[PDB]
RNA sequence: GGGCAGUUUGACUGGGGCGGUCGCCUCCUAAAAGGUAACGGAGGCGCCCAAAGGUCCCCUCAGGCGGGACGGAAAUCCGCCGGAGAGCGCAAGGGUAGAAGGGGGCCUGACUGCGAGGCCUGCAAGCCGAGCAGGGGCGAAAGCCGGGCCUAGUGAACCGGUGGU
RNA sequence: ACCGGAGCGCUGUCUCGGCGAGGGACCCGGUGAAAUUGAACUGGCCGUGAAGAUGCGGCCUACCCGUGGCAGGACGAAAAGA
RNA sequence: GUAAGAGGAGGUAUAGGGAGCGACGCUUGCCCGGUGCCGGAAGGUCAAGGGGAGGGGUGCAAGCCCCGAACCGAAGCCCCGG
RNA sequence: GGCGUGCCUAUUGAAGCAUGAGCCGGCGACUCACGGUCGUGGGCGAGCUUAAGCCGUUGAGGCGGAGGCGUAGGGAAACCGAG
RNA sequence: AGCCAUGGGGGAAUCUGGGCGGACCACCGCCUAAGGCUAAGUACUCCGGGUGACCGAUAGCGCACCAGUACCGUGAGGGAAA
RNA sequence: AACCUGGGGAACUGAAACAUCUCAGUACCCAGAGGAGAGGAAAGAGAAAUCGACUCCCUGAGUAGCGGCGAGCGAAAGGGGA
């Protein structure tokens, strides 16, 4: 009984007010150097979508 | 198979520790447009006993709408609730002095 | 059966191969930033308002019209009419 | 890559930053050439650390 | 420390072992867009450069023949014809002098804060770029500069080190 | 009483089999079961079709039920391939 | 066997446990590289322990707590030979 | 006499020489509790609803606002706020 | 990485002793350990009663009936049929 | 018959494999007490100068966190009743 809700899942994202799951850019812990600053900018946020929904009902009893 | 998709990575920042988290006074929002419709006079309780708080450990005022005359009782100001509040309206603080 | 020695190999290899060639052509309309060539060298030169990158790439810098050209002794073209 | 080494830019005054990359077989000692700071105008920088 | 215990002890594969192979770049198969398989046909990357980078003034190669101390088919220059067949870092293909090549001066935009609108696309990644603000480098300027002729030179996340607010 | 090769005697092991005896098998009275079983009104040939047919086509053959007897087949039963 | 103890043994090196081949006869060569194994009062390296230089944090401060250097630190592996 | 390759399962494909059933009879296989998400029949509706329990009833309901969802979201946070 | 309890060693104070509010300290609050007892509120169902949009002799306790009986098994145990 | 306090205590399985983690301090072994147990007079709680024995139901809350930060594991204070 009762959903277990997943930890991770509110760790590293987050569905705005719109059920649209929005967090992270993925690809920066290793890169540099050799890395323009113009991605380094870019790796500033993201968005995802589509297999989200699925992550929306990861999230469920407090939301988030 | 694969990092079930998982390779999405974590910034909630500070995000937990072990001596719990911290009590540390909340602010509830309250739209004085939502001033309007009600009349008299506002304070915490009042709107705990309302339908529009409960336990929201304190209040702040806030949002837009029609300014009308009366006082509240508010625990939190913004600069715009602050000028409606200069339309013809007044407001105390914190409390407990 | 006899399975004793056989030829191999060291060849099977290609290219996860990315789509190049002409993206926008004549008659189409862009917003500008809209890539009307993804070429590998340079078989579309840049156009009357149309832009070039470092990956030889004819792109829109206004909303008007791609319209083609050759020149013989110049090379191939691809341009943007204005549509004021 | 490693064995020719990378390194990143510190300006002077107290940190600024930036990243990238260095070669040691060329007589090079202390890589030092312009850039811009984070907060006001450019400056120098010097070769640092990892 | 096999005396004893829990476990591990890959996958594709003209049956399995064996060997080959496992990702990324280029060209064929590939059928006039896109894409495409097969233990199909031929090769490459796991780097490099502080100048090989940005700019402004500037030069033009390969080659062949004609003449010459060494030289000598080939170092060197003299002269004539020669439009890309040379160099274009390293495989391939496209591209290239109306320059990318090659010379010098100057410099460090191998910027920061962003970023419309696109290529590509199962996701996640990767790839294109004006523009706007800063504050600069080059040039009198006009102007380009957010690395590199272009496509290989690469590694989500979790773990933690690092200087710092 | 273990595994090769040889010789001597002996012999239905063989040429190559023939006969005889009993206990079964066969008929009569009493008792009387098993595994298997999709349903059966179940023939060859030559073709066919998931490549091996009573059943599908083509032809031919075949009066209806047994009993003793023979094992080619019914990819025969038994063993959810060692 | 966790122990107490049990056997070994009311035996005592001509004895008890283990290993290899296997009556008797002729004979058992050559290599210590790796490995196992016998040995060595030096040494390389390494644990807790010991010691406390230098220091951090904190408080008026006295003080309290924390980090750890020189050298001292065993078996083990390496090392020297058999 | 005109015509006609059982059933199921399992297939790229069955009448199959794949598969399971001798025959009949009975039994035998998509539940529930909680939390979700969506659609729906409803009550209220800027709000909506109570859990345990008190009282009652013998097949009788009521009382109980503790607690929940709703009103603002943005940022990792302090904190600001239709930003 | 505290608090709570404890296995080896080190090894104290009686209220300027003290344990604690999550390393650690200043401070500020809280509590009196290292002796022992205590109904109720809760739980269970062999059992006595009531009740059921519970079953109807392959169902329902395994058994309505002469069942922990026949029978099987060394024994533990399995376990009906009517 | 079940329920209860304590001293012992797994493995399948979950993690799609397996060690940490998991099932689980459940199954079982034992010891003991009874219509009950155990618990129980704060060297506690928690932040308000707010609390006031232990236990049960609801609540907070799947929240605070624990975690190959994976599978998943899952508190106390406070509020309502007993």
């Amino acid at each position: 009984p009762k959903m277990k809700t997943h930890k991770g899942a509110k760790k590293r994202v987050k569905i705005t007010a719109s059920g649209k799951v929005v967090a992270m850019k993925t690809g920066k812990r290793h890169l540099n150097w050799q890395k323009s600053g113009k991605e380094i900018r870019q790796k500033g946020r993201k968005f995802v979508l589509a297999k989200p929904e699925a992550e929306r009902i990861k999230l469920l009893l407090p939301y988030e | 198979g694969r990092s079930t998709t998982l390779m999405r990575l974590p910034k909630r920042g500070m995000q937990g520790q072990v001596p719990g988290e911290i009590k540390r006074p909340r602010y509830q929002g309250v739209n004085l447009k939502d001033l309007a419709r009600f009349e008299g006079e506002v304070t915490p309780e009042l709107l705990v006993r309302a339908g529009l708080l409960k336990k929201g450990y304190r209040l702040k005022i806030l949002g837009e709408g029609e300014a009308k005359p009366l006082k509240v009782v508010a625990h939190a100001f913004s600069k715009s609730a602050l000028e409606k509040l200069k339309a013809a309206g007044g407001e105390p603080v914190l409390l407990e002095a | 059966a006899h399975k004793k020695g056989l030829g191999s190999t060291r060849n099977g290899r290609d290219s996860q191969a990315k789509r190049l060639g002409v993206k926008r052509y004549e008659g189409q309309v862009v917003r500008a930033g809209n890539i009307l060539v993804r070429q590998r060298g340079t078989r579309f030169k840049p156009g009357k308002n149309v832009g070039m990158g470092r990956d030889f790439t004819l792109f829109a810098l206004v909303d008007g019209v791609v319209e083609f050209q050759d020149r013989g002794r110049l090379g191939r073209y691809v341009h943007v009419r204005p549509l004021a | 890559v490693r064995i020719k080494l990378l390194l990143e830019c510190t300006e002077c005054k107290r940190r600024n930053y930036a990243t990238e990359k260095n070669k040691r077989n060329t007589p090079n000692k202390l890589e030092l050439r312009k850039y811009c700071p984070w907060c006001r105008k450019h400056t120098v920088h010097r070769e640092v650390k990892i």
